[PDB]
């Protein structure tokens, strides 16, 4: 396949092809020169470069592992803030099916295991450097993955309040109110939780709630 | 339209005679959760208050609850005691 | 100039001591009434010896220790009845390889007292013939040949150093193989049956060993634990430098 | 091929993320307060002016 | 069938013959089945113008000297196990003394029968599988169980008198270790790499010391048991490890004098003032007794399986696992003869306790070889 | 020095090399300096040539670099993968992009050979070669020769006088012989199989009454060959000793009463080892079904020799009741969490039911989307009787697509297309859509169903089917049947795995232009239209309005691939005043699995279907809505539609218009006689049965063991008409006689492609008769 060449041309055609946009022949390049030279200048160049490829070429799980490698090997290099965004880019881009969303089906009541992970990150990267250039887009994606769990645990609490375990849905809105009391979710949900202090007759608790939704009706 | 199955449905936490009877006004919290276990649900929102709800309801042959309130002070001292065997509001 | 002859392990032998070498026992023999045969053959030898000084100098001097050079110009004044600074440091050589070597070979060998063993000399020159630790590609065997001939033309009259410097492999073919003055009870035991016959003016025939075919001949007619300890240093050493010699690795550059 | 000579530089298509409800706190009545959060899920007040959506390019700078 | 899903190892090929001399077979009689691959010591004996050998299934023949004629045969098949038709598996070193022959098994049973008539005189149980040639002396049988536990079993009537407790290591190599008895005390190596002497009539160890390397390069494989068997001679005790000391220590309980790096599991022979020795990677040795100095190697054998050299009309004859006999001179290591006696191979030792020289194929019969 | 001129510096930096040397520019030189820097040079462990030449202008020196280690192959590593190889080269240091040390290499084969000692394999070999490359570079490669794994020879037990050793040896795992028929393992010893064996053992001696029973020691021997492996067991087995009584103590929590009936046992019947094992388990098992999920159960035995007897001791200790604070699921991608958390028995906030959560997880594998289901419970960090529930789920590819044409000896094209889903985009709807448009036929069917329309989980279902069988191109003497039919089906479940289902449903059926066909004008004739057997123009109409019902019974492991279980399907549909037609007409399937090992591998399936349909009163069961055996899915080795009897043809003037030499039926310059065709018209009664040997692959490893199935299949079917008439003909075969059990053998593979599930069959019909058109080979995709 690839030839025995020094870097310089080697990785010059490798920057060529990626810049056409063909990503196979990158990958590939980048690969073999990884293996080839794991120890040269650059080798910083050429992982930051595989993390991009991976990720455009729908690689995701071998993008996750490089990019793991690269912050653990490199704990204190100058743009770490671009991994870090690239990690946790990756994981909420996990999330999505592409063909779910073709019809229009809602993707918030599905397995937010990666969702929680994309937020971990992004608020990693939005502690660690406030002054970078992906700190907008960071905290927008950190509010839309906020709302997406919200959505996720009020859905939840509306099973088990079709469902009729009462208990469940009070410790599950409980939950919500302690961990996201600011998401629309949370206001939609306290109805929820008013009916199911209402089931088990302790009005006395459901008179609590009543004020706290009479005081934010408006 | 009521010969559905329907899976009985448990959500209390299991009060008995012998363990409502050994809890007497004036203990603390340590002891009081050593005698019957940890609440599933209490108030979030005012105070220190303790509910041990019994839900049972078996297939569609009606709905059983015993509820019991308890009510604490700053310290940690069981201020008040109230049980409820069945549903009041009949 | 100074091109690398031979690679050993790290170290490496150089041109230049391989010359002072040259120099220094040239004029040693000419100052001891001695011949030298064709120079090609003292330049192989010279080179093996020095090839030899750096495999046993590599386990030692990065290990062990150093000598203390007051103690070492002491004994170089005593000894004694070009650059001052090269001839300390040949002689600094030879005497933390003689301790090293030394130290090597009292380790390996242990002396109960001699009380259960209970309890003349001899001038005589000691040729050599190194063999390998497996000679199963019939190495004995060619030199066994080699010993013969060497044997013949001993008994021909030609001066024995030549034959010494020709294909020796102990430390002293420089000086024609001489051992200085041994005890009958302070040779090794492959040489005793060989002393009991053995005469003044003739020479012994080879005999077979591990190390070597060993030519002995005769140029000149508390005690016992170092005469037998003489014996033993004198056999571990030669089987101990046949080991070190074989597990190495040597790259010869021409 | 994912560049498609327009997406060479820039995160995947869909860009739902741009519109979300922004998060408004629930207002303390009287005689009760809000149970106390827990500071796991919460963002903290940041400028802004940096670029987001297609504007911010993603690749190795 | 895994022969084909093996590959193929390099052995050295057997070297020039130059036949000096060709012996020739006596009587190639026939005495069982074969042992087959199956590593044990049951090397044939020979006493009283008589020879007596066994098979691994529990056959025992004695047979005539000077021809191939056939005194008598016995079988000794446990006729009184659960289905009174095992195989005994027989694996003691086929011992004579007197009018008695010893025998062991891999079943803790060793048999003692009757001469000139194969009738049992008595069997015994012992403290695991006996793996070792019995061996005679003072009224007593030692054996070397493979569990460390050497027992002396009475000659008169067969029970034990005592018993020692030898160490064991955990992957030990195979056990055959034969005690040595001079003065009135036993010489024996265990499996650990210990050379143990033992008052025989009392049943208490005397010494210890221990012959064995260092841990080497690798702690897997790389054993350090001594299953030689140790040999008495001038008040000295000659001793081999399997990485390697051959050690000679004084036997009232003194300390080595010497030792060399040299490894073996075959048996080594003592002879005027040399040593003859085979070891690991089938290389033939003689030494000298005075300070361990090698005195020639001949080892362009290699690999080949060899078995315990043994003497015979002042040369050695080497057994192999491929069927041939070799000879070589006592000096020089110079090749003298090869003989194809057989294809079936050797596995045990040679027996020349007079001028023949019996060799008993592992897969095979057994073979009377001349001058 | 003036200058310093290099020949030879390509890898290594002209700074760092001149820092290398003691002398540099400026420096006074002579002999000893040089020298000293030349061992310098090589005192860094760089270089393997260096050497100064003698040049006037100021000095010269060339540099030989030690290569670099280009790329390494390791040729004839025949059973080491290559990943752990290059993992121990790193270990010593031989990673691409250093250089290649010369003196390292026999350490480094040294070292290649160690690592061969744990697998097996002790006289290896192994070569390095050193291929030159330009850019002073080299290529390493590994030759390896593995001589020889480790055999065993023979396992050896010593000491015993109650069984024998080869019936020992029989349940080990290191087999010392293997067979000369059977080969389904090797001979190779490994250090991890042998405490199980030993255990194995242990458990052997142990469950038959010996108590003092024990392993004295073992031993692993080494022929010094480096080949051969003996093994040595050494054993005390005892005395037999019986079993009297059970004095279980402890923290009953209220449950002395069936836990000592659980207990129970008659003294007298000798001492078990495996017993008390069970009742262990037995007694933790129904402590954790009231709450108590961790408690700590003992077993001592007290042994007197007076009467070799023994006493079991059970200490019992039942911790706090464990409640459940909130049960999540992982895994589920594509299923949303109301899919999963629908069907299950224990729910959050309640004390936790160890036998409802294991029906939680049977419920899930049994749904039938779902590839594996582990349950995991996992303790509150910070509370002593909280607990968490989590259930690993791992997607299936659910859904199948149907395709293919059939063009077989110059047939008409038939583009017929199916997609079924099963689960619809993870909303649990049930979706499938089906049918081909063509010149002369169109089908059209489309099914929906929402299983769970309600909570408890009533089922709602629709079907509408639209299917004009024409078989018309130009001519008019085709048999037209246009019919469309919709049905409505909802169900409900009663008590456990049992459903019950009933439905509406409206079929218009129309037939026009049919050719001659007894059965036909049989129907005909009981709604006594009198037809003329002359001539092919008839007219038909009718308007069912039926009732359908059904029930289903369904308990058995997996939902697909099953283990274990059986299934029930009963489905009926019966006709209601108002209609054309007035019948009723019943169908039964079952499908049973028998495990035979305990992991569940080898399988027995038993199939059998059943079906009967007969006229209300007066009328008759019409004959296109019969039954039909054959094919792929009912009996294999047949073509579709074969089994049952075959239509007589009627011969008449417009039965066939004869145009050039076609149409050659029941033609009447063609026949003049009533004759026999191979046309198999279907029965009113079916019968079919199936038994299958389900074994594990034998061409694929265990990773993918529940992807394909292999099955030796043997099936059994007929098809027969009730409302038949013997002597109505002559010496025409009386097709009313439920014996010509057609038979047929062979087998059968199963495989999920990511289009569905193939099948492929080869069967040879073992019994034949006349007009059953046999077809060996099989494939389908279902």
């Amino acid at each position: 396949e690839v030839p025995d060449n020094p870097p310089n041309e080697i990785y010059a055609t490798a920057q060529q092809k990626l810049q056409d946009g063909n990503w196979r022949q990158a990958i590939t390049q980048l690969e073999a020169l990884d293996n080839r030279y794991p120890f040269g200048p650059y080798s910083q160049q050429v992982q930051l470069d595989l993390i991009y490829a991976y990720y455009k070429n729908a690689d995701l799980p071998l993008a996750q592992a490089a990019i793991d490698r690269f912050i653990r090997l490199n704990p204190t290099h100058p743009n770490i803030d671009y991994v870090m965004y690239m990690r946790g880019l990756t994981n909420m881009a996990l999330d999505d099916s592409a063909l779910q969303g073709f019809f229009g089906v809602d993707r918030s009541d599905r397995d937010p295991q990666h969702a929680r992970a994309a937020f971990s990150d992004f608020s990693k990267l939005v502690r660690g450097y406030p002054n970078s250039q992906y700190t907008t887009d960071a905290t927008k994606r950190l509010v839309f993955l906020k709302d997406r769990l919200a959505k996720y645990e009020y859905s939840v609490a509306e099973y088990y309040t079709e469902r009729g375990a009462w208990v469940a849905v009070v410790n599950r809105v409980e939950g919500m109110l302690r961990d996201y009391p600011d998401t629309q979710a949370t206001r939609d949900a306290l109805p929820l939780m008013e009916n199911a202090y209402r089931q088990m007759q302790m009005n006395a608790q459901a008179e609590k709630v009543a004020k706290i939704i009479a005081a934010n009706s408006s | 339209e009521r010969v559905v199955y329907r899976p009985d449905i448990n959500q209390g936490n299991y009060l008995t005679a012998n363990d409502v009877s050994k809890i007497r006004v004036g203990m603390t919290q340590q002891q009081v959760a050593y005698a019957l276990g940890t609440p599933l649900m209490s108030d979030p929102f005012g105070t220190n208050t303790w509910f041990y709800v019994f839900r049972q309801q078996p297939g569609h042959e009606g709905v059983t609850q015993q509820t019991l309130t308890l009510t604490f002070n700053s310290s940690g001292v069981l201020t008040n005691i109230d049980n409820k065997p069945a549903l009041s509001g009949n | 100039v100074d091109c690398v002859a031979a690679v050993v392990n790290n170290g490496v032998v150089l041109e230049s001591d391989v010359d002072g070498l040259m120099q220094s026992v040239k004029l040693n023999a000419a100052q001891a009434r001695q011949q030298l045969p064709d120079d090609a053959t003292l330049r192989h030898q010279i080179m093996e010896r020095l090839i030899m000084d750096q495999i046993i100098l590599q386990m030692g001097q990065k290990m062990g220790v150093k000598i203390s050079d007051e103690q070492l110009d002491q004994a170089i004044a005593n000894i004694a009845k070009l650059n001052y600074n090269t001839y300390r440091n040949q002689i600094r050589k030879e005497m933390i390889i003689s301790e090293v070597r030394n130290n090597e070979v009292r380790r390996r060998i242990t002396i109960l007292p001699q009380e259960v063993e209970s309890l003349t000399e001899l001038n005589l020159s000691h040729i050599l013939i190194p063999l390998p630790e497996n000679p199963t590609s019939d190495q004995v065997n060619e030199a066994e040949s080699q010993a013969r001939a060497i044997v013949d033309q001993a008994r021909n009259g030609a001066d024995f150093g030549k034959l010494a410097i020709a294909h020796s492999a102990d430390q002293q073919a420089l000086n024609g193989g001489q051992m200085g003055w041994g005890r009958i009870q302070e040779l090794p035991g492959i040489f005793a049956q060989a002393l009991s016959t053995a005469k003044k003016g003739d020479i012994v025939g080879p005999i077979r060993s591990g190390v070597g075919f060993h030519i002995l001949k005769v140029n000149d007619l508390d005690r016992a634990y170092r005469m037998l300890m003489n014996r033993k240093f004198s056999e571990e050493a030669a089987s101990w430098m046949q080991e070190q010699r074989a597990s190495a690795y040597v790259k010869i550059l021409s | 091929c994912s560049s498609d000579s327009r997406y060479k530089r820039q995160v995947s298509g869909d860009e739902a993320y741009l519109e979300a409800a922004p998060l408004a706190e629930l207002h303390a009545p009287a005689g009760m307060i809000l149970p106390v959060t827990s500071g796991d899920y919460a963002i903290p007040v940041t400028n802004g002016s940096g670029a987001v959506g297609k504007a911010l390019d993603i690749r190795p700078p | 069938l895994f022969n084909s899903e093996e590959d193929v190892v390099k052995m050295s090929p057997l070297p020039t013959v130059e036949n000096q001399f060709t012996p020739t077979t006596a009587w190639s009689t026939s005495v069982g089945s074969g042992i087959g691959n199956f590593y044990s010591n049951l090397h044939p004996a020979l006493a009283d113008n008589v020879v007596y050998a066994a098979d691994r299934a529990g056959l025992v023949k004695a047979l005539n000297a000077d021809d191939g004629k056939e005194i008598w045969s016995v079988s000794l098949a446990e006729k009184d196990g659960w289905f009174s038709k095992e195989p005994a598996l027989l694996s003691g070193g086929v011992t004579v003394s007197g009018g008695h022959v010893y025998i062991g098994s891999e079943k803790a049973q060793v048999y003692a029968l009757n001469t000139s008539d194969g009738t049992v005189a008595w069997q015994t149980k012992v403290a695991g599988e006996a793996l070792s040639r019995p061996v005679v002396s003072d009224g007593l049988v030692l054996i070397h169980t493979s569990n460390g536990q050497l027992q002396a079993l009475n000659e008169a009537d067969g029970a034990v008198k005592w018993t020692v407790n030898l160490d064991m290591p955990s992957l030990s190599l195979r056990g055959e270790s034969a005690p040595t008895t001079a003065f009135g005390a036993a010489v024996v190596g265990g499996d650990n790499g210990r050379v143990s002497a033992v008052l025989m009539e009392q049943g208490q160890m005397i010494w210890q010391q221990r012959i064995s390397q260092a841990t080497g390069s690798t702690e897997i494989d790389r054993l350090s048991d001594v299953d030689t068997t140790p040999v008495v001679v001038n008040g000295v005790v000659f001793a081999l490890a399997y990485n390697g000391n051959l050690t000679a220590l004084d036997l009232r309980s003194g300390q080595i004098m010497w030792k060399r790096e040299l490894g073996s599991v075959n048996d080594f022979i003592v002879d005027g003032n040399r040593i003859y020795l085979v070891d690991q990677n089938d290389r033939v040795m003689a030494l000298t007794i005075d300070g361990g100095v090698t005195l020639w190697t001949q080892s362009d054998l290699l690999h080949r399986l060899l078995t315990s050299p043994v003497l015979y009309n002042g040369n050695l004859v080497v057994g192999d696992s491929e069927g041939y006999l070799h000879w070589i001179n006592v000096e020089d290591g110079r090749f003298v003869a090869q003989q194809k006696v057989d294809s079936s191979g050797f596995q045990t030792e040679p027996v020349a306790a007079d001028g023949k020289l019996l060799i008993q194929a592992k897969d095979g019969t057994v073979y009377s070889i001349t001058r | 020095v003036k200058d310093i001129h290099f020949e030879g510096l390509q890898r290594v930096a002209v700074g760092a090399a001149l820092l290398s040397m003691p002398v540099r520019t400026g420096d006074t030189v002579n002999d000893e300096d040089i020298s000293n820097t030349i061992r310098a040079l090589f005192a860094t462990g760089n270089f393997e040539d260096v050497c100064v030449l003698r040049d006037g202008d100021t000095l010269l020196v060339q540099v030989k670099e030690r290569p670099t280690i280009a790329s390494i192959t390791f040729s004839g590593n025949k059973s080491v993968k290559d990943d752990m190889l290059k993992q121990n080269l790193e270990a010593s240091g031989v990673r691409v992009g250093e250089s290649l040390d010369r003196t390292t290499i026999a350490d480094i084969e040294k070292g290649l050979e160690d690592f061969y000692y744990s697998v097996g394999k002790y006289s290896a070999s192994v070569k390095a070669v050193v291929t030159p490359l330009p850019r002073n570079r080299v290529d390493l490669k590994l030759v390896f020769q593995e001589g020889v794994s480790a055999e065993i020879q023979q396992i050896n037990i010593v000491g015993n006088h109650a069984f024998t050793t080869d019936e020992l040896i029989s349940h080990f795992q290191l087999r010392d012989e293997v067979p000369w028929w059977n080969v389904v393992g090797d001979r190779k010893y490994q250090k991890q199989k042998l405490a199980g064996d030993l255990e194995t053992l242990r458990s052997y001696y142990l469950d038959r009454g010996y108590a003092r029973f024990n392993i004295d020691s073992t031993q692993v021997s080494l022929t010094p060959d480096k080949k051969g492996i003996y093994v040595t067991v050494n054993i005390t087995e005892g005395d037999q000793y019986k079993l009297s009584g059970v004095e279980v103590s402890g923290n009953l929590a209220g449950h002395s009463a069936e836990i000592e009936q659980l207990t129970k046992i008659e003294p007298g019947e000798l001492y078990n080892g495996t017993k008390v094992t069970k009742m262990e388990d037995d007694i933790k098992k129904l402590l954790g079904r009231y709450g108590y999920a961790y408690p700590r159960v003992q077993s001592m035995p007290e042994i007197n020799d007076a009467d070799k007897t023994v006493k079991l001791r059970v200490n019992v200790d039942a911790g706090n009741r464990f409640y459940v604070r909130k049960i999540r699921f992982e895994g589920n991608d594509t299923s949303k969490d109301a899919v999963l958390r629908r069907e299950m028995r224990q729910m959050e906030g309640a004390w936790l039911g160890s036998d409802l959560v294991d029906q939680g997880k049977e419920r899930l594998n049994r749904l039938g989307f779902f590839e594996t289901v582990d349950t995991d419970t996992q303790r509150v960090p910070g509370s002593p009787d909280q607990v968490d529930v989590v259930y690993k789920v791992k997607e299936r590819n659910t859904g199948s697509f149907n395709f293919g044409i059939g063009y077989g000896t110059e047939s008409g094209v038939s583009f017929q297309a199916g997609v079924q889903q099963d689960n619809w985009l993870g909303t649990g709807y049930a979706v499938g859509i089906n049918g081909t448009k063509n010149d002369y036929q169109t089908y059209a069917e489309l099914s929906v169903t929402n299983p769970y329309f309600t909570v408890d989980g009533v089922s709602l279902g629709g079907r509408l089917f639209y299917n004009d069988f024409q078989a018309d191109d130009a001519d008019l003497s085709d048999y037209t049947n246009k019919s469309y039919g919709t049905d409505v089906t909802l169900g409900f479940p009663i008590n456990e795995y049992n459903s019950l289902r009933a439905g509406l449903g409206y079929v218009h059926n129309s037939l026009s232009n049919m050719q001659p066909q007894v059965a036909m004008w049989r129907y005909l004739y009981s709604m006594g239209e009198h037809p003329s057997t002359s001539d092919q123009d008839n007219s038909f109409k009718t308007d069912d309005f039926t009732f359908n019902y059904g029930w289903t019974y369904n308990k058995l492991d997996r939902g697909y691939f099953p283990t274990d279980g059986s299934r029930v399907n009963l489905t009926g549909k019966v006709t209601i005043p108002g209609s054309d037609n007035e019948y009723y007409k019943v169908t039964l399937d079952t499908a049973t699995y028998v495990p035979i090992d305990d992991d569940h591998k080898w399988v027995v399936l038993g199939r059998t279907r059943w079906g009967y349909g007969d006229g209300l009163g007066g009328k008759e069961m019409p004959f296109y809505e019969n039954f039909y055996a054959g094919g792929s899915s009912t009996v294999r080795g047949f073509q579709s539609n074969t089994i049952g009897p075959k239509a007589v043809y009627f011969p008449h003037q417009a039965s066939n218009y004869d145009p050039d030499y076609d149409y050659e039926c029941a033609t009447q310059d063609g026949a003049k006689d009533l004759c026999k065709s191979d046309d198999a018209v279907g029965g009113n009664a079916m019968a079919v049965a199936s038994l299958e040997f389900i074994t594990p692959t034998p061409f694929i490893s265990d990773k993918y063991a529940n992807s394909v199935r292999t099955s030796f299949f043997w099936d059994m079917g007929t098809v027969w008409d009730t409302n038949w008439d013997s002597s109505q003909y002559s010496g025409y075969p009386d097709y009313s006689d439920p014996s010509n059990i057609r038979m047929s053998a062979g087998i059968a593979l199963q495989w999920m492609s990511p289009l569905g599930p193939l099948v492929f069959s080869y069967a040879q019909p073992f019994k034949k008769y006349d007009g059953d058109k046999a077809e060996q080979f099989q494939f389908n995709i279902g």
